[PDB]
RNA sequence: AUAAUGAAAU
RNA sequence: CUUGAGUCUCGUAGAGGGGGGUAGAAUUCCAGGUGUAGCGGUGAAAUGCGUAGAGAUCUGGAGGAAUACCGGUGGCGAAGGCGGCCCCCUGGACGAAGACUGACGCUCAGGUGCGAAAGCGUGGGGAGCAAACAGGAUUAGAUACCCUGGUAGUCCACGCCGUAAACGAUGUCGACUUGGAGGUUGUGCCCUUGAGGCGUGGCUUCCGGAGCUAACGCGUUAAGUCGACCGCCUGGGGAGUAC
């Protein structure tokens, strides 16, 4: 088991499926054996230049621990999913638990 | 030269951090030199990587007329 | 004709001539002129000078519309850059902005060969 | 490279002991773990030159050694190899 | 490079300010830098030779004021 | 911007 | 036997290699709106494009090649070489404190692998610019330098070829011999004055002492003082040519 920081952005006019989504997912991870270590929702934000016409995206950001297949699959639903609009995985080196820059200033 | 990480002892630079972010590029957007600003080589590194991070991410601008 | 009272001028500026053309907030065009159909050819054309005279029969062109301010948007490294803006204000026209546009890629098609003459 | 739990393993099972790690014995038994480890690495990407060094050097080291052993105790070499499955 | 003219300013402060950005941002090096195709050993030499005259300059600088002239 | 040539010896 | 050579435990920096995704700036092309006589190029010109509506300005779409700024006499690799961001597989180097094996080493004719650009074969793809080729010019002439076009190739998969001023024009390994100023990457202790001192390792740029060299110059990363193995030379052409 490895550890995984996960950050995706979801369209402003489906703000509503987020709390759904966000259980969903958590459900996937724990029933392989893993942990969730930091879940945070931060709301809609305006983007920096716009993307397909847009600005106002809703942003989600987590800190896992899982095997490597069901990040795969994780990855495969969000490319598959038209609510996603952008995502990006990295991979860390230890748990973290501390609490973000985004909920210390907002 | 003065490097503020140095002296606060980081150990990794959190392309999360915007309102630090800011303080190292231009108006235009482009990363300022380390000779202007007093970093060293090792966080000047981690900085440029940081920034490009949050340029995916959309936390920061690519150029000053998109 | 309709009345606008708010418009922009782009400049193309590059090293062999100079053209200015005065447009509304969206893009269309109402009148133009350049350096080369303004009495100036060859080693003549690409002089400040030029440009200043250019800019002011652009002006004259387009005195049935009754603008009153102007955006400025500037493109190209050739002589003309400023001698324009400076007409352009001497005409009697109230500058609100000023903006350089010049394309700059961010490493992409190869340029063309030196010149060994 | 071998993970720990696998580097263990093989010391208890080739050492006279859990602390005997540098017996003739213990680094050819390594080296041969991670030989036969890399052969489906080499089957898949065969472009890979850079990689290939390390295995060519694996291999010219394990070779040194065994003729090491089979100079000083012919006995040990035979039962080592029959262990081990070397021979074309 | 963007300007927006404040209250109350002239338009000659307005159009050296946009002089002034415009060297900082450095368009004019960058198009007259980008006109034509140079080769990669070009590149590297002119680096080098760059970097020997300031360092052999520097020298003779800081070795020249040890002597009088007069 | 371009723009050629001068036997052998003393 | 443990000092050469290796194995084990904890960390660190890196454009080291193979595979798969994705982002933003710019060129070209297609389809529309506004608008009207020029555009483009040179030392000066005209071949070319344009009232069948170009050049300029704004909106929508297609495609494939490379990654500004950071970025440096900076880093990694046996050499050739390697630069946006993310994931999977994978090779080498260095440091601190300990345990283990016990000369297990160095060099290498023949042999076997890797090896820039251009080139060859089979199947794909083709913005940009470019041998060949075609047309303005310049000239006594101009099969050239300059201008307007332009296909092989430059890109991808697999297989051939084996050469470069492939250069530090300097083979590999080990030991010894005064100094100064920098870069980059690890680690110990502390006057204690917690922001500063005093040490100890790897790699790397410049100046210079004795010695050496025909001179130019090299100088602890030697071209100085020594030891082990290998490759090569013997006046200029004819010739790295003929069989």
């Amino acid at each position: 088991m490895r550890h995984y920081e996960i950050v995706f952005m979801v369209h402003p006019d489906q703000s509503e499926q987020v709390p759904g989504m966000i259980e969903r997912y958590t459900a996937a991870i724990t029933g392989a054996e893993g942990k969730i270590h930091r879940l945070e929702d931060w709301g809609r934000r305006q983007l920096a230049y716009p993307i397909n016409k847009l600005h106002k995206a809703h942003y989600v950001l987590m800190n896992v621990e899982a095997p490597q297949e069901v990040i795969d699959e994780l990855e495969t639903t969000f490319r598959f999913n038209d609510a996603v609009i952008r995502s990006m995985v990295m991979r860390t080196k230890h748990a973290v638990t501390e609490a973000s820059p985004m909920v210390k200033a907002k | 030269k003065f490097c503020r990480f140095t002296a606060e002892g980081v150990q990794e630079i959190d392309y999360k951090d915007i309102a630090t972010l800011k303080n190292y590029i231009t108006e235009s957007g482009k990363i300022v030199p380390s000779r202007i600003t007093g970093t060293r080589a090792k966080y000047q590194r981690q900085l440029a990587r940081a920034i490009k991070r949050a340029r995916y991410l959309s936390l920061l601008p690519y150029t000053d007329r998109h | 004709r309709k009345q606008v009272s708010d418009g922009v001028a782009h400049i193309h500026a590059s090293f062999n001539n100079t053209i200015v053309t005065i447009t509304d907030r969206q893009g269309n065009a109402l009148g133009w002129a350049t350096a080369g159909g303004s009495g100036f050819r060859g080693s003549r054309k690409s002089t400040p000078f030029a440009a200043q005279v250019a800019a002011e029969r652009c002006a004259d062109a387009v005195k049935e519309y009754g603008i009153k301010n102007l955006e400025v948007m500037v493109k190209g490294p050739g002589p003309g850059r400023e001698s324009t803006i400076r007409a352009l204000n001497a005409a009697g026209f109230r500058i609100t902005n000023i903006t350089d546009v010049t394309p700059i890629p961010h490493n992409g098609c190869r340029p063309p060969k030196k010149r060994r003459v | 490279s071998l993970s720990t739990e696998a580097t263990a393993k093989i010391v208890s099972e080739f050492g006279r002991d859990a602390n005997d790690t540098g017996s003739t014995e213990v680094q050819v038994a390594l080296l041969t773990a991670q030989i036969n480890h890399l052969q489906g690495h080499f089957a898949e990407h065969k472009k890979d030159h850079h990689s290939r060094r390390g295995l060519l050097r694996m291999v010219s080291q394990r070779r040194k050694l065994l003729d090491y052993l089979k100079r000083k105790d012919v006995a040990r070499y035979t039962q080592l190899i029959e262990r081990l499955g070397l021979r074309r | 490079p963007v300007i927006k003219v404040r209250e109350n300013e002239p338009f000659d402060v307005a159009l050296r300010r946009f002089k002034r950005s415009c060297e900082k941002a450095g368009v004019l090096a960058e198009v007259r830098r980008r006109e034509f195709y140079e080769k990669p050993t070009t590149e590297r030499k002119r680096a080098k030779a760059s970097a020997v005259k300031r360092h052999a300059k520097k020298l003779a600088r800081e070795n020249a004021r040890r002597t009088r002239l007069y």
